[PDB]
This record gives C-alpha cells, structure tokens and sequence, in this order.
RNA sequence: GUGGGAGAGGGUGGUGGAAUUCCCGGAGUAGCGGUGAAAUGCGCAGAUACCGGGAGGAACGCCGAUGGCGAAGGCAGCCACCUGGUCCACCCGUGACGCUGAGGCGCGAAAGCGUGGGGAGCAAACCGGAUUAGAUACCCGGGUAGUCCACGCCCUAAACG
RNA sequence: CCGAGGGUAGGGCCCGUGACUGGGGCGAAGUCGUAACAAGGUAGCUGUACCGGAAGGUGCGGCUGGA
RNA sequence: CGCGGGGUGGAGCAGCCUGGUAGCUCGUCGGGCUCAUAACCCGAAGGUCGUCGGUUCAAAUCCGGCCCCCGCAACCA
RNA sequence: GUGGUUCGUGGAGCCAUGGGGGAAUCUGGGCGGACCACCGCCUAAGGCUAAGUACUCCGGGUGACCGAUAGCGCACCAGUA
RNA sequence: CGAGCUAGCCCUGGCCAGGGUGAAGCUGGGGUGAGACCCAGUGGAGGCCCGAACCGGUGGGGGAUGCAAACCCCUCGGAUG
RNA sequence: CGAAUGCCGGCAUGAGUAACGAUAAAGAGGGUGAGAAUCCCUCUCGCCGUAAGCCCAAGGGUUCCUACGCAAUGGUCGUCAGCGUAGGGUUAGGCGGGACCUAAGGUGAAGCCGAAAGGCGUAGCCGAAGGGCAGCCGGUUAAUAUUCCGGCCCUUCCCGCAGGUGCGAUGGGGGGACGCUCUAGGCUAGGGGGACCGGAGCCAUGGACGAGCCCGGCCAGAAGCGCAGGGUGGGAGGUAGGCAAAUCCGCCUCCCAACAAGCUCUGCGUGGUGGGGAAGCCCGUACGGGUGACAACCCCCCGAAGCCAGGGAGCCAAGAAAAGCCUCUAAGCACAACCUGCGGGAACCCGUACCGCAAACCGACACAGGUGGGCGGGUGCAAGAGCACUCAGGCGCGCGGGAGAACCCUCGCCAAGGAACUCUGCAAGUUGGCCCCGUAACUUCGGGAGAAGGGGUGCUCCCUGGGGUGAUGAGCCCCGGGGAGCCGCAGUGAACAGGCUCUGGCGACUGUUUACCAAAAACACAGCUCUCUGCGAACUCGUAAGAGGAGGUAUAGGGAGCGACGCUUGCCCGGUGCCGGAAGGUCAAGGGGAGGGGUGCAAGCCCCGAACCGAAGCCCCGGUGAACGGCGGCCGUAACUAUAACGGUCCUAAGGUAGCGAAAUUCCUUGUCGGGUAAGUUCCGACCUGCACGAAAAGCGUAACGACCGGAGCGCUGUCUCGGCGAGGGACCCGGUGAAAUUGAACUGGCCGUGAAGAUGCGGCCUACCCGUGGCAGGACGAAAAGACCCCGUGGAGCUUUACUGCAGC
RNA sequence: UCGAUGUCGGCUCGUCGCAUCCUGGGGCUGAAGAAGGUCCCAAGGGUUGGGCUGUUCGCCCAUUAAAGCGGCACGCGAGCU
C-alpha cells in the first residue's frame, strides 16, 4: 500500500503515510495483556547517553509474547491485527482456547480468523512456532530465539525474515536479515513466515515535524560545531574534515570495525 | 524583563532546607560551620503553611 | 451447438539436473592464464590439475527440424493451477447478424528511466597489457552500470516477407 | 441610454532587429586520419546506450540489403 | 623591493650535489623498400653549455656581478 | 610491581607490601647495605601497657601588648544590620 | 554552593478571537468489458493563508548620570505547531 | 606622610544647575486646619473600559479596620498615606490542604557496588493545580464570612433497633482510563427587544401629554414529575486461562435481545418554601440608610468555547498510574459479619485579614520593565477578544504657576518639481476593509493569486425571493434580488486595514540562532550516501554496581558527511587512513640455558649470560575516494593572415570529465563586447586570457517560499531643489524640592615665535573696565576607561597537530 | 602623545595661500579682424547640476564667464552621518 498525497502544501507532497487497511477494525488496544506504563526518557541516571532523542507522541507499551513455549500444544484463534507504536511490525492479538489472550508480532499472511499454535507437533504454516530442529530446512521464518528459553530476538523488524540453511549437531545454520550465517541451537523456537508490513521501508517521512513526532530531535553535524566539541570543527568557511572521519568521541567512523575480537560468540558465526 | 529571583516556598525549603542539608556529607558541614560561626539562622527562613 | 485434436500461445505457484564462480576440507607441486607471438594477471603466503562438501545466480544440453504457436513484439528443463487463440468431423441451432476501419483504446524486442530486491557468468563506461606512426579500436588480463525479479515508466528498430 | 474616438491597464498573433551562440548549405588544387564500397583487411547495417579530435568504437537485442 | 628555481645540438630533456668522460627521443642528411609518399630498414652529421670575470693543473660542473625566464611572498595597521 | 628511610635504580640492603611461586620449629629462622665465608646481634608472622609530649573551647595570673581608623570582625544586644 | 536566570529532557495541567483557502474521502452522474479517469455536490485536510491574544524582535527614530545595568514609539516575523 | 587611579571619614566644586518618572487634564465653591494647588465634600471637565473593571493562584506578611499624629519616609505640599503610636480584626464535617491515591522524581527493607565519604536498587514508602471526595442562595461587621446568622440540602464514622445476604482480604477481575482536529441534538450562562407589567418623577428652548422620556422587570431551591443525554445486553451449559481459591473475569457452545424497550446515571427545566428587588427624591457622613414597594418580577428573540460528557465522525504521530467504587472468592468466621432503611451520638489538624498586571509580587526606588488562571456589558464597523465611543466600575498617572526665543523631541500641512536626496527612497509617504469584474511568464497542476488592473460602498421610497423560531401564520432575527430618487468635495465620510512590478545572488520550503551590537547565504530540516552493530549489540555515562541504547533486534540502533526536487557526480590507491592477508623480517615479559664470574676446604650458595622458543605493533603483500587528498610543463603544425583539429618531447600516482565561469571565486580590472541611462567602477546578457570554479567541505539548474542581499521601472512623497508656517512635551521666567561625572591650585586673552617638536602660564608685540544670563561647540593635546591595535614579559589562558612527555581508553 | 592625540570619505560651516580657473590691467606673438598662444600684474568676488563608485580621484552627461590648485591634526565625529 502506502497512502500518497497531492501537493497542497510543500512537504505534504513528498510525504507518504502507511496504509492501515491491514488493521482489523481494532485500534483501541487491549488492557490486561498490555499495556503497561512505558517510561520514555533519552538518558540514563542523570546524563544523556544517546543524543538527539526526546519529545514525540506519548506511547503505551504493548507487552507481547516473545517466548511461545509458554503454551506448547494450546491452539489459539487470531482475533485482531492492530497497530503497535513501539515497533515497525504490526502485531496480532490472539485468544487461546485456554481462554488466555496475548499478542504476537504479526507475520505476513496471517489473517484474522486463523488458528495458530506452537510446540514440537505444530503444522508448518504461517503463524505456528516450533523448535528450530523440527522446521523444514529452507522454510523462511521470523521471531527466532538465540538460546533456548531466552526469548525471540532475530528477524522481528518490519517484514524481515531468516531462512534455515542446514543442520549441524545440536545446531542449525540460519541466514539472518543482515546476511550473516549463524549457527543457532536446535531448541530455539522460531515462528514460521516473514514478519510482514514490508512496505514500511517505503514511507517517506515528509517534513521536519514527522521525525519530531517519532521522538527524534534534530541532529547536528560535527562539521557544524567547533574544535572544542567535535573533531570536524572550525575554522573558516566549512572545511574538509582534515583527518580520518571521526565521531564526537574521536574514533574513526568510516571503516573501523567494532565487534570485540575475542568474543565467545565468534565460533557460532560464519558471515557478514 | 523577567529577573532571576522568582520566589518559591517549596523550592526553597526543598533546596536550602534543613533536612536538605542534613542528607549530604557536604551539607552537614555547611551546618557545622554556620553553627560554629554563630549565625543566628543556620538555614534560610522559609515560611507559611 | 455437439464431439474431438496439435502446439516453446499467455499469466501464477513450485521443482529438477549440467556447468561456471566463490568458500571449506583433502591430496598435491613449480608453474598456471593467455596469444599470431606475447605481456599485463594469478601462484610456495600452496596457484593450476584431482577428489569431498557447501553457497548463490543465471540459462535450460540431448530431444531440435530446413518443425511448432502467436496479431505482432515474441515464445523452449519439468510439474500443477488459471487462460487465450485455433484446426477437423458431424451438418444440429441462429439467420446477412457481414468486410474494412479516420480517431480512440490495448499490446509492443533490445537499450534506457524510477522505487526496492538480486548479482554466479557476462559486460558499455573505465583501468591496465600488447598491436600501431598513433589505438581514445580490433587482441589479452581486470572491471561498474546493465544483464535477472517485482511494481511503475519509455513506444523505438533492418518492429522485414 | 447608447455612441465615433481618446485614455489607462493587461493579454493574444505576426513582422523587423540584437552582443553572442547552434547546427546547415555552398564555395577547382589547405590540414588530420581511413570509417564505408572486394572478406574493405574487425562482414555491414540498425534502435538504443556510454565513450572518443574526427571519421567513429564498444555493450545489448535485431536484420541479409553478407558468409 | 624580498625569497629560489631555471637558461645545454633544430625541438623537448638529461648530465653537476662526490670537477676531468656532454647522453636520450624526435628532427635533419645519405642510402634502401614502394609504381610513389609515409611507415619501416641501413649508415651520417650537428652543442662558443645565457654572458663578463677566477677557482683549480683542468669548469657544463665549484664561487661571485649583471642579462632575460618562471614560480612564491608583500602581513598587523 | 611499588611505598617508607638521607637513598631520585643506584653496587640498593633494611621495614612495609598488590601479584606469582611457596618452607621449616633450635641441628629452627631474621639481621649486621648486593653476594659468599667467618665472627656476632636478635627470635617475625597475636594483643595490652602508665609517665615524660601536643593543644587551648574554658578559669586564673602577669605584660618596656592595644587604647575606639588601635585591640578580636564585635569594648556598644555582632556573626547583628 | 548553585538549573527560583538561562539550556535540554521527564511528569502533570492549561491556552490559541474571528475570518479565508478548500486535499483526501464519500455520494450522484458520465465513461469502460471491468477500469483508469472526468464532472458536479458533499466533505473539512494542512510545520496552508489574513489576523488579535500570545510568542517574537525586522527597519527606523527616541532613550544613552535613562522610566529601564536591553526601556519607549512607529514598523515588522510566527500565530494547529 | 603630600602624592601609591592608596584605605576610612568629613566637607567642598559643578549649582540653586539637570531633574522632579509616561502629553489621560484640569476648573471652581464649600469644609477642616497654626499652616491647603496637593486632605474631606459638591458641581463642571477629561482618561481607561478583553481595562487602567472584577474573581482566583503564586509571592508578600499587618500593608486590613479604627482613634490620635506629622520628625523622618512621599521626588513639591501635606491637616493626607501603603508612614509613626495604640486598639481591634482572619470563626468551616460540606472551600483548599492533611488523618485518600498514585505521576515524573525522590527515598528505599532485600540485594549489588565503591579506599573512606558514598554509588545503585524490582517491594514499600514519600511526592500534585492529575484521580477521588459531602454547600447552594441570601443577611449581617468599621474590618471575616460557601466559615457567623436565616432558608433549604448533603457526607462520613460509632452505637442501636427493623429487615435482608453466606459475610469475608493488602489477593483475582471489572472500572476508574484518558490523543488531536472537526463536529450534531437539547439545554444553560450571557445578551437584545416589548405596543405588556412595575416605578419616583419630567414636558425644558421652537414642537411633543405621547402605545412619550427615564428606571426596573429576578435569584437559589430537596423529593416527585417532565425534557435532553451518558452509561449497560439477559439466560444456561462447558472450561485446562486470570501465578491459591472464585459462582467473578476471560474463552468456547447453545438459546432468547438488539432494542437504549428496561434498568440505572447525570444535566436542564419545574418545583414546598426561602430571598433579592432600579432610577429618582430625602437625608449628615469619611458613606451607607430611608422612601420608591403589597414593586413588578411577564412575552419574544440571539445564544455559546460552558453543561448533558465516557456524545459522534475522521485522522496518525496511536494517546499516565494508583485509590475510591462494583464484583469474586482464601484463610478465618457464620450467637460473627456485611447490605438496606430508621434513629441517636461523634465529626480533628492547618490556611482564611489585606495587596495581587501591582505603590504591598520579581526589578536597591510609590521604577513607563516582568508576572499564570477565570469573568470581561452595549453600539457600530462583514466578523472578532480587532477598532471608535460608552455600562458597571476605576482613574487624571504625588511638584506647580507663567511664558510663547533659538534648539530638540512627537505631530500636522505646503506652491512648482517631483529621488534631483543619499551608501541605500533610510525615513516618510502612496496603497489599504468588504463585495463584484479581471488577472501573465513560469510551474513540482497545488500554485504563481490579494498577481496586475478596475468598478462598487451613504441615505430615501416602491416592488420582491429565501430561510430561523413560532402551528402549516403574525411578529422577532438572519440572509438576498429589482426599480425609481435625494445630498455633499468626499458615503469601510471618524478609528482599526498590502504600495505594485520586472530581473539577478544565496538558501528548497515552516522552523532555529550569538538572553544584552550580527536573525543571515549561518544551524536545523525531510531526503541521499558511507561506515559501524547478531544483541550481555555497537556507542555513551560510570572506579565499580549500574543505567541509557531498548523492555528495541539490520525495514533496527550508533557515527560521519551531504542537505527538497531535477539532471548528474569523471580520473588517480603512489603517500595517510581504515579493511583483508594461519608466509616472512623485526619485536617485550617469560622459557631456555652453551659459556663466564664471586665466595667457600668443599658439598654448596649468589650472580651475570650466547644459541634457540617467544605476542600485538611496525615492516611487508594486497584492497578501498559520497575514505584524508590530489587531479602538469615546454615546443612545432593548415595554400592571405590568424588560430591550431594534427605532432614532438619532458615528467606524474593520475595530469580535472560534464556543467559552469570577470563569479558571494577575476589580482591585472571600470577585462571586451551587448542591454538598461542624456550620462552606469554597480546591475543584467555574453565572450573565456578560470591570478586562484568544478561535481555529496557536492556540480549545474529549479516552481514555490524570504523582516536575507543586489539592479531597474511605475505609483507617491519635505528625501531633495529649499525651505516655510502651525501643534503640543521640554527648553526660558517664578515658587517648592534639589543631583552628577569632574576637579594640583588659578588672578585661565590674540598673534608671531620659542620651548620634549601642537603654549591662558615663557619672549616680543597686539588687544583688553568689573560680574553675569541664554545660546554655539573651535580649544583647554577637553571627560570617560592603567590602549582591546603594536611591541615587550624566558606573564596567562582557549584551540591544533605526524611538537615533547604522560594518562584514560583499546 | 599607548593611566587613549577617534581613523577614510561624505555633510554642515567656513577661513587662508597664490604657484590665478573666470572676470580686470598689461608685454611679446609665427597678433589682419574675430578667437587664441605665452608671460607679467592682480586675489576683490565668483568658481553649476547630474550618471557610476564608500570612495579621494577620476571617466562620462548637460551646461558655463569659469567648472583653479593647495593649507588649516589628509580643517571640522564633546557638530552630524
Ligand atoms: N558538401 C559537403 C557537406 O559538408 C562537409 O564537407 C565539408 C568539409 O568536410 C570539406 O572540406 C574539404 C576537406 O574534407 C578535404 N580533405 C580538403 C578540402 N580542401 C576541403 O575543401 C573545402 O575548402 C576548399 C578551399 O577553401 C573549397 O574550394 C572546397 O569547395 C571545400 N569543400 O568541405 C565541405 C564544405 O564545402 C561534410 N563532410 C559532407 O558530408 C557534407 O555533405
Ligand atoms: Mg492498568
Ligand atoms: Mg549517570
Ligand atoms: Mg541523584
Ligand atoms: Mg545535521
Ligand atoms: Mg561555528
Ligand atoms: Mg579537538
Ligand atoms: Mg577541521
Ligand atoms: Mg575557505
Ligand atoms: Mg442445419
Ligand atoms: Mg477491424
Ligand atoms: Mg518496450
Ligand atoms: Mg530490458
Ligand atoms: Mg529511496
Ligand atoms: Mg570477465
Ligand atoms: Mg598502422
Ligand atoms: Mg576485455
Ligand atoms: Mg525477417
Ligand atoms: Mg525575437
Ligand atoms: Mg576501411
Ligand atoms: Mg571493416
Ligand atoms: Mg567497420
Ligand atoms: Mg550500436
Ligand atoms: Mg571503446
Ligand atoms: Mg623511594
Ligand atoms: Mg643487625
Ligand atoms: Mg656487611
Ligand atoms: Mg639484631
Ligand atoms: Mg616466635
Ligand atoms: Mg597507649
Ligand atoms: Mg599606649
Ligand atoms: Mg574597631
Ligand atoms: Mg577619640
Ligand atoms: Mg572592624
Ligand atoms: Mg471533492
Ligand atoms: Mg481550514
Ligand atoms: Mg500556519
Ligand atoms: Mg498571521
Ligand atoms: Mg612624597
Ligand atoms: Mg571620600
Ligand atoms: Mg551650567
Ligand atoms: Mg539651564
Ligand atoms: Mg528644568
Ligand atoms: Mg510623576
Ligand atoms: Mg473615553
Ligand atoms: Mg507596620
Ligand atoms: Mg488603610
Ligand atoms: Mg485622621
Ligand atoms: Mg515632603
Ligand atoms: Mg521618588
Ligand atoms: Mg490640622
Ligand atoms: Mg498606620
Ligand atoms: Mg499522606
Ligand atoms: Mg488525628
Ligand atoms: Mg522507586
Ligand atoms: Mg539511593
Ligand atoms: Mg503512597
Ligand atoms: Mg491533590
Ligand atoms: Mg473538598
Ligand atoms: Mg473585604
Ligand atoms: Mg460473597
Ligand atoms: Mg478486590
Ligand atoms: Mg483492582
Ligand atoms: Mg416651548
Ligand atoms: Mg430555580
Ligand atoms: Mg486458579
Ligand atoms: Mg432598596
Ligand atoms: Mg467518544
Ligand atoms: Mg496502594
Ligand atoms: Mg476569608
Ligand atoms: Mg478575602
Ligand atoms: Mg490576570
Ligand atoms: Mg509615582
Ligand atoms: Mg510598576
Ligand atoms: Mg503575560
Ligand atoms: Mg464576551
Ligand atoms: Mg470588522
Ligand atoms: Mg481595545
Ligand atoms: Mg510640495
Ligand atoms: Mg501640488
Ligand atoms: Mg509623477
Ligand atoms: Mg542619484
Ligand atoms: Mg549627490
Ligand atoms: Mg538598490
Ligand atoms: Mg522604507
Ligand atoms: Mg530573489
Ligand atoms: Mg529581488
Ligand atoms: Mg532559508
Ligand atoms: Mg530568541
Ligand atoms: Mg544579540
Ligand atoms: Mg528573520
Ligand atoms: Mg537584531
Ligand atoms: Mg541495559
Ligand atoms: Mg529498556
Ligand atoms: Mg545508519
Ligand atoms: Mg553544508
Ligand atoms: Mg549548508
Ligand atoms: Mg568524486
Ligand atoms: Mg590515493
Ligand atoms: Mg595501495
Ligand atoms: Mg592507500
Ligand atoms: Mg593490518
Ligand atoms: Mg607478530
Ligand atoms: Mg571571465
Ligand atoms: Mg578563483
Ligand atoms: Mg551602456
Ligand atoms: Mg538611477
Ligand atoms: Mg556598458
Ligand atoms: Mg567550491
Ligand atoms: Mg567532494
Ligand atoms: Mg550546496
Ligand atoms: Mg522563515
Ligand atoms: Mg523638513
Ligand atoms: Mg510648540
Ligand atoms: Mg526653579
Ligand atoms: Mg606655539
Ligand atoms: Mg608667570
Ligand atoms: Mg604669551
Ligand atoms: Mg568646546
Ligand atoms: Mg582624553
Ligand atoms: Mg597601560
Ligand atoms: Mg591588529
Ligand atoms: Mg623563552
Ligand atoms: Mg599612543
Ligand atoms: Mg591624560
Ligand atoms: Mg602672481
Ligand atoms: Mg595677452
Ligand atoms: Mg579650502
Ligand atoms: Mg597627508
Ligand atoms: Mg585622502
Ligand atoms: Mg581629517
Ligand atoms: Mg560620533
Ligand atoms: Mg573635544
């Protein structure tokens, strides 16, 4: 989708909005299973650690289910599909037959009315979740766990997905939304299908405000400030850095790798 | 234009208050000295009810 | 209308094997590439050649024809779904309902453009090496757009019988 | 009231003209190269695309007006 | 005015700093191939080293003065 | 690897120690300025211990100390206005 | 010792007269094989417009031992973000 | 002590000088008094009136009210006061806050961390104009009143009775509970009108005894009614979820409802009763009282932004928590308890005066400044909180009186010309609201547009079309149309209200910024690209714990640059960086000990110490430019000259492509052409010899946007030729109060000289009676700041880097 | 002169020198006349308005009897810009 606009105001011409057709007549969220008071704040205890944040629409947290072995075997019916301000993926709310309700990040396909479930059993269909081993090599899938019982963590962004590649001992090779081939443990669930609402990468914010709404204040270039507060700074009419591009704190930012070398997680990785 | 003193009872006891100064090691010393110097008033005289 | 036939006709989903390129393991050395001849290039930091495994893209050998299908552009591994055209027999139905067709509208190879994806091979531009008087060329070693996918454009041709 | 015309303001079409600029035509015997016609010494032509003093080259698909 | 770099056969350039030996490419000239020109092949010629001085046994070379050439600098007022 | 001592890496002991290694109970151990021999001196890895010493919020005494711009900031309801 | 000024952010409240312009979307008609689309009418969008409050502070003049250690007069920017 | 721009103090000079704090404005009569422009009173005048009037909150803290007072405070005066002395004055179960709840954030048992101090920290606790919660209208005081009094109406507790039910928690669930914009229906606040009702009165000056003028025609109010409107399905089975249990909630599955029919729940009317009730006139105030009065207290119309409220619709940026409340059960308990009515009793603490857009708050001041919320009438102007006037109400700004100079400020007008002004149309003018005609290039189809340029606008009469409220009508109120006619110079007749256009530069745009000299072309900005990061992420803060990132997960997060959009962004990887290289070379501690030394009679003890094994880094091999960067010189050549498509050569890592170009870049330079002008160092269009453009420190464009910057024209004008007159506030004179920086002392002239080189002071000459007042600024190298430039000091700071040396960090 | 002598130009206001631009007087002329040339005397008065540039200065445009050169802290900011 992606709503468009006629130019009746510069900016609201290039501006592009999402299409909330996929939003089952829902909107008002569900008390109980979410929401919780969401403590918004751009800095830690005192100081500001991440810069340029703050401001932007008030938000309510939708406490989603990111570990599904909670209900192994208990099937549930997908009730609605709603908007979640805390993420890029739309989320689906679903009523188990157990009578319990919980939200799930909604996969592309999954339609309201559908029945979905989790566990070793589970049929390989959009929405169902199973330990990685039991999933057919090659099938795509989202909401992966990295270590058994620790909760989902990979491919959860709007319309992202990972594809299974092979098996190898108690591990199974994956291919993350980034292109890295990772070795994940067999016992990590991963609900099947891709995340959906993949038009998300196409929304043209539009104006200055639009960014402000999502809580992101203006970002000033180092080049603009002085030597006192950033490498690229001073002296006359602009300047060409004058040294290898660096961050406010001073480490190179055009090429310098960061992953800490001797990490134990190294051996389970294979790509880029 | 607007100036720098905008009186506020709450802020004043809340900041230069007595329990305020007792709470920290530096403030307790603030008291010591003032006590040791004589000062009729150890801390500002906030008021009302 | 009835009952049959052939076909790379069209769209969608899926799938198979050969080969190339890369990665990993093995084993193995002093050269491999390349050309008119060469050089650039690659190779003891272990290349080429050989075996094993894995990844990925694109194109479908034999069948294949001087064959088939389409209005053209064009269409080729295999499977299923949706779908167009068309030939024969039977002479059952309508009953002149026909032909062409300014304009309109649709389709329209390759290259090109937008947005996103993909990128193995190839390859404008570009970089080298030779050739030459010179080479902004032909030849050789690299190589990016593009070539592939989806959606939206562009409307050209020796779009030729 | 209408009304010749005059006034003011803004448009439409056409003609003339202009520093300088673009390509074209024409003009016996100036320069550079050799693209095409013989297999033209890289078959040629082509739509498109990028590049080059120049003819032109190269990519992609195409045509026989070549084999 | 100040600073430092450069003048070498017809053309463009080496050769000096560690003085004695001027080299490269093109061009020029004679011959060859060609029907002829070029390309190409074989042979040959060509430099008071910007000038006036001395330094040495010996100066393109080292050291002073002018002669043009090029490049830089000329700020704070 | 450092701190302490006069000792600033010096021939650098001694006394403390963060790190690593890691004993013995008198024929046991430490020290006398690297080290070794000899000759000697002490007996580490537990603790306490008056007095002699420092100070002056406070009381008292005395001044070749001041005498209201001095002397405490304040002789006076001053850490006040 | 200070964020009772100023800067940013967090939590919780409040304010923005009245005028313009008229987006999507609806509905009707037209169109087609179905569409695209085109007409009206409806609709009430927007860091849209005029303009107070309010937030500013463009130009000029005055003030310059001032009314004022940043003011006054005329003029002017924004004013649903 | 004579100097230190010395320190403390005192008193001079400037000087009766400047001032006396908004140009809203005063005049008189009568009081009081020792003394009145300044205090009280009355009359007249003027100013505010989306306030300069009322009501809260903050802050202040007696300023409140009253009596007696003027030394000081008051910019004058003062009999007055916000001043001095004294006395009085602030009354709550229902207002606000607390014996209620939670927010950010604090604090913090458990726990974690830190040399000490301390730092973190889920529970809990604290924390509020947010949630919850029971009082409305009058009357009284010199001063308090939702507090006292009257009327009417409520809330909790505790104890009884009376009757109902399994009652029962800090535990489960429900609810509370939530955005922005736009909105309907019905109400209310508030306002307009009345031939009706009620009122003292009044006919003036030519007319009017009139459906005349003037004034007023309400307020609260339980239950019950009515009218609006908000909430809500009712059964029954089954259950494995809501961290124990539930009959509750949730999820299934059958029924009857789909309606607000019914239950409740608010709001508004009406309501027993309770109150208020003008002008005017009489009074004595410093003000209130009396009468009007048995006051009347009725009918229309406009109507909210407020009420019903959790109403509705649309949109994306997706919009607190906890308690009260309802329900559910657990322990326990069911002679308890809880629910419902009825009584009786109990109901604490703190605030309460006054100021409150300001003389009581923040600005040293009775300071032209700053200060949050609510009410804010009428008429007219299209509307409105605009503007003009004016209700209620409040003021005339705590020095006056004269004068009628220069000059200044603010204002008004002007013959002829009109930008000649000037750096610049700076300033000022012109234009201006509404309605209707009519509007170009260009363009991202929105725009450009209020383009431009025009016409209309008052009042009177006639005819006539729509609504709204009332019944389908009168009225009352909104919108319209047509035709005659009247008057002035002029009809948005006053006030509020764009001058327009053409063409360049920069930046896309709305925004943002140097609080107090820069608002911009600077920053930001959507968007583009590069790079890091697989999640206990990178990064940041922190010694740590910890947190932010993020309750996010590659369509995500960090960093860098570029900066809408269009067309595009060439070549160089030699040097620097970063990226990739289980080979080499170097390389520290450590391992290793060939060999050597010191002492021992010796076993020994203690030292050095070569091979060799030894990381990262560097070296080295490769890559990489939307990484730091860089992107040539000299000669010759065409059949007129000229120029050079062509060639030679030298050196690079490669030798700037497209596009643009005398530029926000051009030194020479007012380059040379062309355009605008009578005339053009600027401006626009070209050429290219680009001192010294050039492609994400982006390149060249670009509609729209701009308090940005340049050039031009129209319109208009006191900018100007070139001034003139007029207004007011000062200036001046008089009475009252009365500063200042400055100051070696002064009895302080011109000239030509001279002097440390610029003399009132020295020489010579000239001039010159003593002292002021308004004026002008040439001078006293005039005042003001121990020059902000420059240099100096082995002075200081901020900043940089392949300066040195360290440290964090890796 | 740095315990401060405000600095270009413009404006306003002047004033002074003469090595005179004009007007007045004069000599020589290769002075027929008219108009010039050149020098001598002479400062009494006069010595324009515009375009461009911050400009001084210049170059223009239109005129004039002429469109003089200099000084006064590149005269004059307790006079202005
Ligand atoms: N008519 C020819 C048109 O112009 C071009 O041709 C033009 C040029 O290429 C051509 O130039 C030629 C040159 O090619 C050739 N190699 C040398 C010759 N001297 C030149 O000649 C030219 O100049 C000379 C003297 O002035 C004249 O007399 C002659 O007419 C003229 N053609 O002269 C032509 C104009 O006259 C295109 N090549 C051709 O395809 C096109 O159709
Ligand atoms: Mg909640
Ligand atoms: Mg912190
Ligand atoms: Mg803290
Ligand atoms: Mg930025
Ligand atoms: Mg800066
Ligand atoms: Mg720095
Ligand atoms: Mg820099
Ligand atoms: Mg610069
Ligand atoms: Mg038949
Ligand atoms: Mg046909
Ligand atoms: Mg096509
Ligand atoms: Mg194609
Ligand atoms: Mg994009
Ligand atoms: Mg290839
Ligand atoms: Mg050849
Ligand atoms: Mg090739
Ligand atoms: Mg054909
Ligand atoms: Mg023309
Ligand atoms: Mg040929
Ligand atoms: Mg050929
Ligand atoms: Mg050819
Ligand atoms: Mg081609
Ligand atoms: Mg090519
Ligand atoms: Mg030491
Ligand atoms: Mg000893
Ligand atoms: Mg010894
Ligand atoms: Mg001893
Ligand atoms: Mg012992
Ligand atoms: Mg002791
Ligand atoms: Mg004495
Ligand atoms: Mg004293
Ligand atoms: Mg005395
Ligand atoms: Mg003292
Ligand atoms: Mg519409
Ligand atoms: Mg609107
Ligand atoms: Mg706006
Ligand atoms: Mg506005
Ligand atoms: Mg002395
Ligand atoms: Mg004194
Ligand atoms: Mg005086
Ligand atoms: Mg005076
Ligand atoms: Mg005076
Ligand atoms: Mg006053
Ligand atoms: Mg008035
Ligand atoms: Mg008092
Ligand atoms: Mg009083
Ligand atoms: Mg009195
Ligand atoms: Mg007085
Ligand atoms: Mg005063
Ligand atoms: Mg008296
Ligand atoms: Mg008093
Ligand atoms: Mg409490
Ligand atoms: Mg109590
Ligand atoms: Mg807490
Ligand atoms: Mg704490
Ligand atoms: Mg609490
Ligand atoms: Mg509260
Ligand atoms: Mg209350
Ligand atoms: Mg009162
Ligand atoms: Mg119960
Ligand atoms: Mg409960
Ligand atoms: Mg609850
Ligand atoms: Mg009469
Ligand atoms: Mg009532
Ligand atoms: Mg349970
Ligand atoms: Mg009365
Ligand atoms: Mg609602
Ligand atoms: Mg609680
Ligand atoms: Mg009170
Ligand atoms: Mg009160
Ligand atoms: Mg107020
Ligand atoms: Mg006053
Ligand atoms: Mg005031
Ligand atoms: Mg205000
Ligand atoms: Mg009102
Ligand atoms: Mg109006
Ligand atoms: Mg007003
Ligand atoms: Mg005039
Ligand atoms: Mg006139
Ligand atoms: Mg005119
Ligand atoms: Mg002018
Ligand atoms: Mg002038
Ligand atoms: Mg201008
Ligand atoms: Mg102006
Ligand atoms: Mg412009
Ligand atoms: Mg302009
Ligand atoms: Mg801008
Ligand atoms: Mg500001
Ligand atoms: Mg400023
Ligand atoms: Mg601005
Ligand atoms: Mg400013
Ligand atoms: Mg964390
Ligand atoms: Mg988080
Ligand atoms: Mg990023
Ligand atoms: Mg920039
Ligand atoms: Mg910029
Ligand atoms: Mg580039
Ligand atoms: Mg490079
Ligand atoms: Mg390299
Ligand atoms: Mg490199
Ligand atoms: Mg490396
Ligand atoms: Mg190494
Ligand atoms: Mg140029
Ligand atoms: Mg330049
Ligand atoms: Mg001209
Ligand atoms: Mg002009
Ligand atoms: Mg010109
Ligand atoms: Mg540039
Ligand atoms: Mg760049
Ligand atoms: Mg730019
Ligand atoms: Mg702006
Ligand atoms: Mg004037
Ligand atoms: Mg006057
Ligand atoms: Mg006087
Ligand atoms: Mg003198
Ligand atoms: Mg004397
Ligand atoms: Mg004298
Ligand atoms: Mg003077
Ligand atoms: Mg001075
Ligand atoms: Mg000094
Ligand atoms: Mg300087
Ligand atoms: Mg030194
Ligand atoms: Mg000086
Ligand atoms: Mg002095
Ligand atoms: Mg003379
Ligand atoms: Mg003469
Ligand atoms: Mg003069
Ligand atoms: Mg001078
Ligand atoms: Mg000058
Ligand atoms: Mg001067
Ligand atoms: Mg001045
Ligand atoms: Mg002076």
């Amino acid at each position: 989708a992606v709503k468009k606009f006629k130019p009746y105001t510069p900016s609201r011409r290039f501006m592009t909005v999402a299409d909330f057709s996929e939003i089952t007549k829902t909107e008002p969220e569900k008390s109980l299973v979410k929401p919780l008071k969401k403590t918004g704040g751009r800095n830690n205890q005192g100081r500001i650690t991440v810069r340029f944040r703050g401001g932007g629409h008030k938000r309510l947290y939708r406490i989603i289910d990111f570990k599904r072995w909670d209900k192994v075997g208990i099937p549930a019916k997908v009730a609605a599909i709603e908007y979640d301000p805390n993420r890029s993926a739309r989320i689906a709310l679903l009523h188990y037959v157990d009578g319990e309700k919980r939200y799930i990040i909604a996969p592309d396909g999954l339609q309201v009315g559908q029945q979905v479930v989790a566990g070793p059993d589970a049929p390989i269909q959009v929405g169902n979740a199973l330990p990685l081993r039991f999933i057919p090599v090659g099938t795509v899938v989202h909401a992966v766990e990295l270590e058994p019982k620790k909760g989902a963590k990979l491919a959860r962004a709007a319309g992202t997905s990972a594809q299974i590649q092979g098996r190898e001992g108690d591990y199974v090779i994956l291919r993350l939304p980034s292109g890295e081939l990772r070795k994940v443990h067999g016992e990590c669930y991963a609900t099947v299908g891709a995340v959906g609402n993949a038009d998300h990468k196409n929304i043209v914010l539009g104006k200055a405000g639009r960014s402000r709404w999502l809580g992101r204040r203006p970002h000033v270039r180092g080049a603009a400030m002085n030597p006192v507060d950033h490498p690229h700074g001073g002296g006359e009419g602009r300047a060409p850095r004058g040294r290898p591009p660096a961050s406010p704190w001073g480490w190179q930012t055009k090429g310098l790798k960061t992953r800490k070398r001797r990490k134990p997680s190294s051996r389970f990785i294979i790509a880029r | 234009m607007k100036r720098t003193w905008q009186p506020n009872r709450r802020k004043r006891a809340k900041t230069h208050g007595f329990r305020a100064r007792m709470r920290t090691p530096g403030g307790r010393k603030v008291l010591k000295r003032r006590r040791q110097k004589g000062r009729w008033r150890l801390t500002p005289a906030v008021r009302k009810r």
